[PDB]
RNA sequence: ACGGAAGGGCACCACCAGGAGUGGAGCCUGCGGCUUAAUUUGACUCAACACGGGGAAACUCACCAGGUCCAGACACAAUAAGGAUUGACAGAUUGAGAGCUCUUUCUUGAUUUUGUGGGUGGUGGUGCAUGGCCGUUCUUAGUUGGUGGAGUGAUUUGUCUGCUUAAUUGCGAUAACGAACGAGACCUUAACCUACUAAAUAGUGGUGCUAGCAUUUGCUGGUUAUCCACUUCUUAGAGGGACUAUCGGUUUCAAGCCGAUGGAAGUUUGAGGCAAUAACAGGUCUGUGAUGCCCUUAGACGUUCUGGGCCGCACGCGCGCUACACUGACGGAGCCAGCGAGUCUAACCUUGGCCGAGAGGUCUUGGUAAUCUUGUGAAACUCCGUCGUGCUGGGGAUAGAGCAUUGUAAUUAUUGCUCUUCAACGAGGAAUUCCUAGUAAGCGCAAGUCAUCAGCUUGCGUUGAUUACGUCCCUGCCCUUUGUACACACC
């Protein structure tokens, strides 16, 4: 099952919260951004984080989300 | 005045890939640093020495097997060179764990 | 050991730790017959030390 | 010689095994913490990570002579083919083996079990270790055996970081009543690291941005 | 043990010279590496030497590692009758 | 903590829907039983019984009939340099060319003998004294602490009705808020890369050189270096790549889940490695020179040598192997893999040439290995025949005879070969195991073991289906609620 772990969603949260004046609804540039901003020891982890902060980014564009 | 070309092959062989690629790449780089003729690091298909064993010291229990492995990585670099520079390159670039063997040969 | 005395243990234990460090600090800077064996047997390799004479018929 | 490289590498491993065993036996009360062997031209080099090199030397280099001669004659070496170096280990309080030996000799000097383990964990922690633990399994004065965990600080238990960070050691101390085993665990600070990954795969630091002073009508600057 | 005094002399001398002996746990070995005797003769003579506090014995991996002790330097001095301050690997080699 | 009390879940060691079977047969093999000089022993529901890596001719070896040796450190004492003690030719004796013992009488020299204490060895006992290790709970999801709320307190909330995941995985509700171990991350392997670095130990294209057939140019090979070039395939280093993406269904429009599209790959990408806290008198003193205690220690329970035995056979049980044939046996012929491994103080992997029906012999050879065995020319399988449903040419048990190989030794028959003998078994009662995709099952290898022996196992590739994509009925286990006079915790 693709329930993203706590560390993922936590990170994504922080990131959208402090870098909305950047990012987009595009995974690639969010991933690359992540690499230019967050020190992550794993590619896989960073892609999970970027993908989730991407989905969140899409679903913030049509309304607010708690947190 | 010594100095004359003898077709040399060096084989590096070890289990510690970091030190191995360390000394290998350093050897090819620091060699060609002064314009020799070479065929640079050749990778031989890495060896997996396996061992299969019952985890148990005795006989009891569900039959749980375990598989240990040791991995042998083996490289070789071909260098055409005189006498001094080889002796110099085998004297230094020494690595604990990385086994170096310096052949001359042609048959 | 028992729990009724627990503190005590820790304290002494902790003190021990401190003591160790002091030692670790103390150590941080703190404060002929030649002759040999083969050569002595070879230095005494001069004779006058054997006897043999026999074989009869 | 003339062996295959497989058999040679395995043989080398076995050589290390018998080596470490032998030193561990011989250099017990001298803080032996491990060896390393190095194949060089001329010689083969054996380095002794201890905490008491003053004894590993002996009466002006008598005992180290003994050990060299031992290893030599046993493994069939030609005098000079082998050279041993006694060397101090940095931070005894980050080596499992050193601590296992420590508490072993604590209890062998008849110190309180609790005070021994607690003193050990204390010294290990005060040497700036991320986390530590001492399991004690066996029988103490009773008859029905028991076990005891003494752990302070942070340790992880799963995955590759195990290999990367925590240090395990088992030591069999034997006394008038029976035997008992010491299981020591030391998690070293991933931060310091030096060589290898400097942080847990878990870790994800976010770099803190900056308060901007935006606005301001355009303009340009010339150089 | 029960061995002619010749082999005993080979042993005691050799040990006196090297200060260190080794011997695998395998009796019935006819002849020992280096020393000119039965392996068992060496192992047992050594056992005798240690169990009177003249030498130290260690094992690990089917091999006996024998260290000579200072008191044992006294007794072996007497047994080899050589003068005080005699021999043993107690002289720091040539310069190595 | 437990219930022979209630409500929920999860799971092919649970059903469903199916598949291939086992259970019946022959043999192989372990366990019991019996038998026995001995038939050494641990283990008996899942979690004992093709398990102790346990495929025992010696060895192994612990058992039985017998024979040597001390390898009984050390201390005191006693014997005694008129000799403390060792050895032995032949004979008698013994399985034995054991001077074990005795006949006889040379030898040896203080190394031994006797005695006491004290040691030691022991696959002797105790896994109900221990370490360590392992198995189980567990195909599990649980453990904790900071500030805050409740309680005098032990303690409680966080750690929760619901929903959602493989997950204390999340979302959400909310006196809790924000974390840490564990899950996840991570590591390993199979998948992608005409992108980088390359290579006679990998391979391709061209050219030399050369054979065959066509001949009009061509088609099909040879030539461990004749040169030149390359890196698609092969190899392994650094990278990139997937984040369930894009769209859209569905649900508290939350986590997510479903479907289409794209994609090397969208079931945790497939498969593994690790893996917290706690428990069991689970297993192991027959792995250890790991070990407490007890027992034994010279007519030995030490050790070694000879021979036998663990294989003994009215019978019960478990893992299996081969089969009942025609989607087949046979005989020709086609002809294709991947994981491996191989000889220094040695005889390992062995091509090739001869000899033999065969097994095998013999003469050489390459290879310490991407280089040689080896493209491991494996088997199911494909193709053309022969047989024609008849215990048949399906099936190969039992058995007689002959040749070889391993080995000091093969009889109770190690294995291999050839001729003959031609059993039971006509799909298998009640019961019962395993399994959801390159999986099942069918097929053969290689490796472990190994002098010789796989009907075993660990891996491996070859051929390649059917049926779900669900549930709580059987079972097993988790979780709350509840009771408790248990807490050494329903043994």
């Amino acid at each position: 099952g693709r329930v993203r772990t706590k560390t993922v969603k936590r990170a994504s949260k922080a990131l959208i919260e402090r870098y909305y004046p950047k990012l987009t609804l595009d995974f690639q540039t969010n991933k690359r951004l992540c690499d230019e901003i967050a020190t992550i020891q794993s590619k896989r982890l960073r892609n999970k984080i970027a993908g989730y902060t991407t989905h969140l980014m899409k679903r913030i564009q049509k309304g607010p989300v708690r947190g | 005045q010594q100095q004359q070309i003898i077709k040399i092959r060096i084989t590096l062989t070890s289990t510690k890939v970091k030190q191995l690629e360390n000394v290998s790449s350093n050897i090819v780089k620091n060699a060609e640093q002064h314009n020799l003729v070479k065929k640079g690091p050749v990778r031989l298909p890495t060896k997996v020495l396996k061992i299969s064993t019952r985890k148990t010291p005795n006989g009891e229990g569900s039959k749980t097997w375990e598989t240990y492995e040791m991995r042998i990585h083996k490289r070789y670099i071909d260098l055409e060179a005189p006498v001094q520079i080889v002796k110099r390159i085998t004297q230094i670039t020494i690595e604990p764990g990385v086994d170096v063997e310096v052949v001359v040969a042609s048959n | 050991g028992d729990d009724k005395k627990e503190l005590s243990a820790e304290k002494e234990a902790q003190a021990d730790a401190a003591a160790e460090i002091a030692e670790d600090a103390a150590e941080a800077e703190d404060a002929a017959k030649k002759v040999e064996l083969d050569a002595e047997r070879i230095e005494t390799a001069e004779k006058e030390a054997y006897v043999p004479a026999t074989k009869v018929k | 010689a003339l062996i295959s490289k497989k058999r040679k590498l395995v043989a080398d491993g076995v050589f290390y095994a018998e080596l470490n065993e032998f030193f561990t036996r011989e250099l017990a009360e001298e803080g032996y913490s491990g060896v390393e062997v190095r194949v060089t031209p001329t010689k083969t080099e054996v380095i002794i990570r201890a905490t008491r090199t003053q004894d590993v030397l002996g009466e002006n280099g008598r005992r180290i002579n003994e050990l060299t001669l031992l290893v030599q004659k046993r493994f069939k070496y030609a005098p000079g083919t082998i050279v041993l170096y006694a060397e101090r280990v940095q931070d005894r309080g980050l080596s499992a083996v050193a601590q296992a030996e420590s508490m072993k000799f604590k209890l062998l000097n008849g110190l309180a079990i609790r005070r021994a383990a607690y003193g050990v964990v204390r010294y290990v922690m005060e040497s700036g270790a991320k986390g530590c633990e001492v399991v004690v399994s066996g029988k103490l004065r009773a008859a029905r055996a028991k076990a005891m965990k003494f752990a302070d600080g942070f340790l992880i238990h799963s995955g590759q970081p195990v290999n990367d960070f925590i240090d395990t050691a088992t030591r069999h101390v034997l006394m008038r009543q029976g035997v008992l085993g010491i299981k020591v665990k030391i998690m070293r600070d991933p931060a310091k690291s030096r060589t290898g990954p400097k942080a847990l795969p878990d870790a994800v630091t976010i770099i803190e941005p900056k308060e901007e002073e935006p606005i301001l009508a355009p303009s340009v600057k010339d150089y | 043990m029960l061995m002619p005094k010749e082999d005993r002399n080979k042993i005691h001398q050799y040990l006196f010279q090297e200060g260190v002996v080794v011997a695998k746990k395998d009796f019935n070995q006819a002849k020992h590496e280096e020393i000119d005797t039965k392996n068992l003769y060496v192992i047992k003579a050594l056992q005798s030497l240690t169990s009177k506090g003249y030498v130290k014995t260690q094992f690990s991996w089917q091999y006996y590692y024998y260290t000579l002790t200072e008191e044992g330097v006294e007794y072996l001095r007497e047994y080899l009758n050589l003068p005080e301050h005699i021999v043993p690997g107690t002289y720091i080699q040539e310069r190595n």
